[PDB]
Formats: C-alpha cells, sequence, structure tokens
RNA sequence: CCCGGCGAGGGGAGUGAAAAAGAACCUGAAACCGUGUACGUACAAGCAGUGGGAGCACGCUUAGGCGUGUGACUGCGUACC
RNA sequence: GUAACGGGGCUAAACCAUGCACCGAAGCUGCGGCAGCGACGCUUAUGCGUUGUUGGGUAGGGGAGCGUUCUGUAAGCCUGCGAAGGUGUGCUGUGAGGCAUGCUGGAGGUAUCAGAAGUGCGAAUGCUGACAUAAGUAACGAUAAAGCGGGUGAAAAGCCC
C-alpha cells in the first residue's frame, strides 16, 4: 500500500499527502 | 410458649420443637444441654425478666448436629498496586434441638 | 531400603526463585528489579 | 413422528434465510407452501425446496395424510464461509465472507 | 431464624383524611411523607410499600410562616433555549394548590420506583370535599 | 521437557466462567470480562458481609421505633428504659416481638416506662 | 428407492462394533450464531454486581418456612492494567 | 438551569449556654475458627483443655506449598465390565487445588517417594488461526440507452434469433 495523506506525520488520514504511508 | 436465651454472644428466640443452629459448643452429640441464661419466657401471660436472667426459668435441648455451614470466599483486591488474596472459609456450627422450655 | 524410600536431608534442597509468576509467588511484575532504571534492564547494571 | 429434510451448503446468508424461515414456523404445511409460493425473496425459493423433500421423505419413508402435516421446528444455522478477496482503492485489501447455510425442515403431523 | 419481611401482597392499607388547613406546610408534609411509607408501623420493610392512602384538603388554606408567602420561589426548568420558569408561593396557591402539598411531599419521599408508587397514596384537594367516601377514610389528626 | 499448557489453561478458566453464571453479556461469555467481574463481586461480598449487620441494624431500631410510637414512647426513652431496668435483649428479638407479639411487647414498654422514672 | 434441474443437498435401505466413523471423514473445546422451554422485562435512569427480598416455575420430604432457575423492589457500589 | 443549606422544607428543624438520652466504624467487647513470635501447668519422635502478644500493605527481603510434562520405583498397579481428553453434578482443603461418579469418548494412564524443567498468561499498538462489530449498511467501476415478439431452459432484464 502506500498513498500518503497527511501534512506531516507518519501515517494519519488527512487529505493531504506528503506524510502518510502506513 | 416462647423463649429468648443467649448462647453464643447471640439470643435466639425459641418455641418447644425448632432446631437452632448455634455456633460450636463442646458438647457431644446426644447430650442435652441445659440453657439457665434466659431472658424471656413468653405466652398469654408471660414472665420477662427484671434484674436480666429468669431466675426460676430454664431450657433445655438436644443436641442434634455438628457441621459447617456454605464455604464463603474473602477476596481482598487492590487496584494498580499489584495485591489480591484469596480465602475460603467455613464456620463450624451445632443444630440443637429445643425439647423443653421449663418456665 | 527401596528407591522409592529415599529422601533429601531438610534444608539440603531448597527450591529456588523463578521470577515473574504472578501476585501471589511474590516476584512477579518485575520480580525483584524493583521499577525503571539502568538496574532493571536487560543486560543492564553498571561494571565493578 | 419427526421427519427431517436439510439444504446443507446453501449459498446464502443465515440472516436472509432466518427472515423467511420465521414465516412458516408453526404452520400446515399446505398453507405454507403458499405463503412461500407466494413471497418474493430467494430464500423461499431455498426453503421451498427443502419443504417439499420433507413432505415427500414423509410420504415415502414413514408419514401419513399430508392434510395433517404441520411445520414444528425449523431453523437455520450458519454454513462454512468462503474467503475471497476484494480489491479496493490505494491498494488495500478487503475479505469477502461469502456465507452458506445450512437449512432444517422438520415435519410432524402430530 | 431470619427477620420478618412484610409480604407485598398482603399488606393491609388504610384511608386519611387530613385537613391542610392553617398548619404549616412542611410540618404537615414531613408527617404525610412519615405515614405515606410505613414508618408507624411496626412491620414496616423499606423495600415494600407498606404505608397508607392519604386524603388531603383544603390545601388552599395551607399556612407558611415568617415573609414566605411573597419570597417562596418554586422553580421548574422546562427543558428548552430560555427554560427557567419561576413562581412565587402565593402565585402557586392562586394557580395550582395541590401541587404545593405535592412538591413538598415528593420532596420528603425517596426517589425511585417505590416512592413514586408511595406518592401515588396522596389524593390533594384544595376544596372541602372529595370523591373517596366509598373508602370510608377515618379522620386523621394532622 | 515441553510443557503444553491446554489443559490446565482449560481448566483455569473454566473455574472462572463457571463463578461468572448469572451475568450479563461478557460477563459471563468472555473470560477477560468474567475474571474482573468475578473479582469485583468477591469485593462486594466482603464489603456487604460488613454492610448486611449495618442494615439489619437500621431495620430492627426503625420497627424498634414504630412499634414504641404505637405504644407511646420513642426509640431513645425505651432504650433507656430498658438499660434502667437491666434488660439485656437486643434488638432483633425485640423487632420480632414488636412484630409478631403486640402484647409482650407492650409489657416491655409498660417495664420501661416503669424503669424510666 | 423417494424429493430436486439426467443438480447441489437431504431422507430411507444397506456395510460396519460404531455413520453420536460418509470422505467438508478419530476425539470435537472456546469465542460466535440459532431453535425450544421456565422466569423476568414496554413510568423507568448510570462499571450491570453485591446484601436483603416478594412472586412464579420445578424437584422435595409425606407439613417444617430448605435446594435449582428467574429476580419486581430496596441499601451500597464510577472496570482492569 | 433553580445552582453560595445536598434536597425537601424550617421562625426552629437557626445561633449561644447547660445537661441527659439515643444513633453512629471493619474501633472496643461477646461467641466460634486459623496462623506467626516469646515463654509457663503435663512432659521427648512433644501434642496441646492451655495461656501472653501479634496478623492492612507497594518496591523489596524471608518462609512454606500446589499444579503441569518427562525419568526412576515400574515387565509393578488401574484400564474394551471402558484409559487419556471433553461436558455436568456432588463432596472436600485456608489457597493453588483434590476426590467420586452421570453422559460423550474409544486406548492408553499412573499411586507414593525422589529427580529434571521449553513448568503456570489478560495486557507487551505481542505472533498465528478462527469468529464478531459497524451491517445485510456503503457500494455493484464512466449518464453511449434501451423496448418488444419468438426460441432454448428447472428458471431469461442480461444467452440465441
Amino acid at each position: 500500500t502506500c498513498a500518503r495523506c497527511d501534512s506531516x506525520s507518519r501515517c494519519g488520514a488527512x487529505g493531504k499527502x506528503s506524510g502518510x504511508a502506513s | 410458649m416462647y423463649a429468648v436465651f443467649q448462647s453464643g454472644g447471640k439470643q435466639h428466640r425459641v418455641s418447644e420443637g425448632q432446631t437452632v443452629r448455634l455456633e460450636k459448643l463442646d458438647i457431644a452429640t446426644g447430650e442435652t444441654v441445659e440453657f439457665a441464661e434466659v431472658l424471656m419466657i413468653a405466652n398469654g401471660e408471660e414472665v420477662k425478666i427484671g434484674v436480666p436472667f429468669v431466675d426460676g426459668g430454664v431450657i433445655k435441648a438436644e443436641v442434634v448436629a455438628h457441621g459447617r455451614g456454605e464455604k464463603v470466599k474473602i477476596v481482598k483486591f487492590r487496584r494498580r498496586k499489584h495485591y489480591r488474596k484469596q480465602q475460603g472459609h467455613r464456620q463450624w456450627f451445632t443444630d440443637v434441638k429445643i425439647t423443653g422450655i421449663s418456665a | 531400603m527401596r528407591l522409592n524410600t529415599l529422601s533429601p536431608a531438610e534444608g539440603s534442597k531448597k527450591a529456588g526463585k523463578r521470577l515473574g509468576r504472578g501476585i501471589g509467588s511474590g516476584l512477579g511484575k518485575t520480580g525483584g528489579r524493583g521499577h525503571k532504571g539502568q538496574k532493571s534492564r536487560s543486560g543492564g547494571g553498571v561494571r565493578r | 413422528m419427526e421427519t427431517i429434510a436439510k439444504h446443507r451448503h446453501a449459498r446464502s446468508s443465515a440472516q436472509k434465510v432466518r427472515l423467511v424461515a420465521d414465516l412458516i414456523r408453526g404452520k400446515k404445511v399446505s398453507q405454507a407452501l403458499d405463503i412461500l409460493t407466494y413471497t418474493n425473496k430467494k430464500a423461499a425459493v431455498l426453503v421451498k425446496k427443502v419443504l417439499e423433500s420433507a413432505i415427500a421423505n414423509a410420504e415415502h419413508n414413514d408419514g401419513a395424510d399430508i392434510d395433517d402435516l404441520k411445520v414444528t421446528k425449523i431453523f437455520v444455522d450458519e454454513g462454512p464461509s468462503m474467503k475471497r478477496i476484494m480489491p479496493r482503492a490505494k491498494g488495500r485489501a478487503d475479505r469477502i465472507l461469502k456465507r452458506t447455510s445450512h437449512i432444517t425442515v422438520v415435519v410432524s403431523d402430530r | 431464624m431470619k427477620t420478618f419481611t412484610a409480604k407485598p401482597e398482603t399488606v393491609k392499607r388504610d384511608w386519611y383524611v387530613v385537613d391542610a388547613t392553617g398548619k404549616t406546610l412542611g410540618r404537615l408534609a414531613t408527617e404525610l411523607a412519615r405515614r405515606l411509607r410505613g414508618k408507624h408501623k411496626a412491620e414496616y420493610t423499606p423495600h415494600v410499600d407498606t404505608g397508607d392512602y392519604i386524603i388531603v384538603l383544603n390545601a388552599d388554606k395551607v399556612a407558611v410562616t415568617g415573609n414566605k408567602r411573597t419570597d417562596k420561589v418554586y422553580y421548574h426548568h422546562t427543558g428548552h433555549i430560555g427554560g427557567i420558569k419561576q413562581a412565587t408561593f402565593e402565585e402557586m396557591i392562586a394557580r395550582r394548590p395541590e401541587r404545593v402539598i405535592e412538591i413538598a411531599v415528593k420532596g420528603m419521599l425517596p426517589k425511585g420506583p417505590l416512592g413514586r408508587a408511595m406518592f401515588r397514596k396522596l389524593k390533594v384537594y384544595a376544596g372541602n370535599e372529595h370523591n373517596h367516601a366509598a373508602q370510608q377514610p377515618q379522620v386523621l389528626d394532622i | 521437557a515441553r510443557v503444553k499448557r491446554g489443559v490446565i489453561a482449560r481448566a483455569r478458566h473454566k473455574k472462572i466462567l463457571k463463578q461468572a453464571k448469572g451475568y450479563y453479556g461478557a460477563r459471563s461469555r468472555v473470560y477477560r470480562v468474567a475474571f474482573q467481574a468475578v473479582i469485583k463481586a468477591g469485593q462486594y461480598a466482603y464489603r456487604d458481609r460488613r454492610q448486611r449487620k449495618r442494615q439489619f441494624r437500621q431495620l430492627w431500631i426503625a420497627r424498634i421505633n414504630a412499634a414504641a410510637r404505637q405504644n407511646g414512647i420513642s426509640y431513645s426513652k425505651f432504650i433507656n428504659g430498658l438499660k434502667k431496668a437491666s434488660v439485656e435483649i437486643d434488638r432483633k428479638i425485640l423487632a420480632d416481638i414488636a412484630v409478631f407479639d403486640k402484647v409482650a411487647f407492650t409489657a416491655l414498654v409498660e417495664k420501661a416506662k416503669a424503669a424510666l422514672a
């Protein structure tokens, strides 16, 4: 899997996209 | 006719022919116990106490059974502090059978 | 004198601490080591 | 006398078939067949075959007198589900449980 | 043996008329809530409604002391935006004087299902006549 | 020597699930919830073996005060009258006489009234 | 052999010590999900228990106020790590 | 949202003074039971009708035990007249536990006293498998669009014409 999604976390949800691949 | 007596720190109100579960006595299972400390003998015309014992009355009972009651469970629990105890307990009793009230 | 009738002397065969076996053995939850710090870690403790 | 018919490993969820099996419990079998005939569920088609097979197993094996029979005991149990893969968005894999049933109809005239 | 428990299906109840004319509100209401619970009976069990039926009449002529007739305020909240509503003692007397005795007694009764089934044995009236003459209410001097 | 755990673990779980019967939901079906429920019932049993004596004492005193006021004396004056007469009858038996034998209780109230003055 | 679609699945018959061994096959636990029965529940508020406790159901002994199941109502009671 | 007695209510059911009553804890006492330490009557493989005192407890120290698998005892003892395992019931120990049987199971178990441990799980966003919950809910993947007659078939919006 690999789509990212937060402004800046390691893995949260968020509709943005530079922080986030679980 | 009923009567109030006192055996194991507790008091009992009893009639002619009941079975009473008392605390354990050092009496064998065939001897007729005599409670001479009787607090009230009652009827239509009743002998109460003045001074705390009825001087001219006595209760006699046949000792039926020695035994132990239900097993009760003691649980000591201290939350978040790493402590519990489980313990069992059965209490001794003596079932006597009241054979005579002497007013 | 048979093989199921021998027995050691009393005080010869003490059991041994098994650490981490519940509330009632006295040595569960960190087992004699206390709480956090260098001594309670695996392989910890300072040198001689 | 009890007479049992089963559909084991029926390809329907147990929740769907119980909703049709609760229509015809305690009914006479002549009335239950018409209830299942004019019911617009797929489970009605599944459970009507089991009811008709229980009627026929009664008639052929021991039985009596089709006017007498009642549907005394009907129940659906859960069967072995199939495990399938369903791809979703963003490389996530869900599983599909393809749930099966066991349908049991006991018919008995008394 | 065991302590006696009054069975709730053989409890004998009575009917009482109390005239609330000129008596103090809470000093009458506590004897009301005492007899409604059954504290005057030697067979009193706390989980059983052993109390009595009580009929209160002339409840618009109840007396309060001090300056409480123009200054004792009852508050209820409706459950809304503004919600808080506010009526004094003599407004309650002019408006529905049964609720004065009933609020006092319901406050002096226990909470829960059994306290409500105790409150159900209270028949308050703002007049001198009632409707339970079939019940033969013997007169109570409270 | 390798020791499998399943039999003694199953016995230790079945004891706790057997002591959890009657409970609601996972408290009677699930070992994690039922263990906490069984220990909580144990704490309640310990606390309420103490609470029982207090509650029965309350009930006996309420019935003695009820029947004494049925006879015209308060509780405190009546217990004062039974102390100033040296009468050792406890409150369980006085509540039992207040329920079952009202004439004997009237006799005890007359005794305590005569001793009270 | 009978139901069904020259189905799947089942009911008999038969093999067997056993089909409470039928191949989705020794034993068959628990979570989970049902059917039937007994009791409770639609004016009553919260770690769901505990202490008391009516009624009901079912075994009792040949009355005896006790067992088993439910638990109206009531005091206390804010999980575990 | 009454919201500065907990509440109802109270002109005392408020405040001060004098008392006597009474309620009130797991405190003290009564009755029964268990255990730890120090010591007297009878007396040893010392048991106690005894009797002084003590017995909340985290980190931690000390003492005593239960259960599991495997080894000796044991080519012994139980067991197809039913073992292990599973599921109820009853009895019993202060506890971990133990004993006996109903049913299921269908071939192995193991007394006592010693020995050795991969020896006891509820947590580690533990690991594997199974099954829940949300829920029969979202969705069924381009808004290019279908309608009828006949055929086949157990059954046709979708197949063939």
